[PDB]
């Protein structure tokens, strides 16, 4: 996250971090056992780690939990980044509480304008590199259709949105990929792309989560 | 097109 703050030790209890040996993406608990993330974040043999501020440190509410299953996009498509969503289940199920908790998916589509929460601990530079040890957090806009298309021309799908700032400045980042996009309490996006990071003209693009639901709900009911 | 995996989508 750049051009973010310190979100606080535990104040977004749905944050996860995918950990192979380092934190490599994030993701988004939506019940005790199912995690949503980006489909590019998909890699053999996860940790989950969740309940984490201090990524580098064990501050004591951490959960590590392995990935048992990892659901990838039938549709997906790496080249295009169209439906950009994975479903990761855990091996055993998360102990919710105050610190680890579910975020609700939506119910409908969010609008342009709507004010969202993007957390994660990816690069807070979009020149060179810096990285956090604890949680970063940007409130950051939804922007309308026609504004995603000409910042990115034949690149935005239906299932994308972008949100930021084209100032430049206040955007998600490498190491923010799978996290969430929170809006009116509801999981509308996942971090996917952008061009650099907080560049002029050049805002976060992100997985568009209500297209998804029903296919959500029927891939936790079969596994 | 850049994916936002640290520390790159390309890098692994
Ligand atoms: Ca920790």
């Amino acid at each position: 996250i750049v051009g973010g703050y310190t979100c606080g030790a535990n104040t977004v209890p749905y944050q996860v971090s995918l950990n192979s040996g380092y934190h490599f993406c994030g993701g988004s608990l939506i019940n005790s056992q199912w995690v949503v993330s980006a489909a590019h974040c998909y890699k053999s043999g996860i940790q989950v780690r969740l309940g984490e501020d201090n990524i580098n440190v064990v501050e004591g509410n951490e959960q590590f939990i392995s990935a048992s299953k990892s659901i990838v996009h039938p549709s997906y498509n790496s080249n295009t980044l169209n439906n950009d969503i994975m479903l990761i289940k855990l091996k055993s199920a998360a102990s919710l509480n105050s610190r680890v908790a579910s975020i609700s998916l939506p119910t409908s589509c969010a609008s342009a304008g709507t004010q969202c929460l993007i957390s994660g601990w990816g690069n807070t530079k979009s020149s060179g590199t810096s990285y956090p040890d604890v949680l970063k957090c940007l409130k950051a806009p939804i922007l309308s259709d026609s504004s995603c298309k000409s910042a990115y021309p034949g690149q935005i799908t239906s299932n994308m949105f972008c949100a930021g700032y084209l100032e430049g400045g206040k955007d998600s980042c490498q190491g923010d990929s799978g996290g969430p996009v929170v809006c009116s309490g509801k999981l509308q996006g996942i971090v996917s792309w952008g061009s650099g990071c907080a560049q002029k003209n050049k805002p976060g693009v992100y997985t568009k989560v209500c297209n998804y639901v029903s296919w959500i709900k029927q891939t936790i009911a079969s596994n | 097109i850049s994916a936002r995996k640290y520390p790159s989508d390309w890098e692994e």
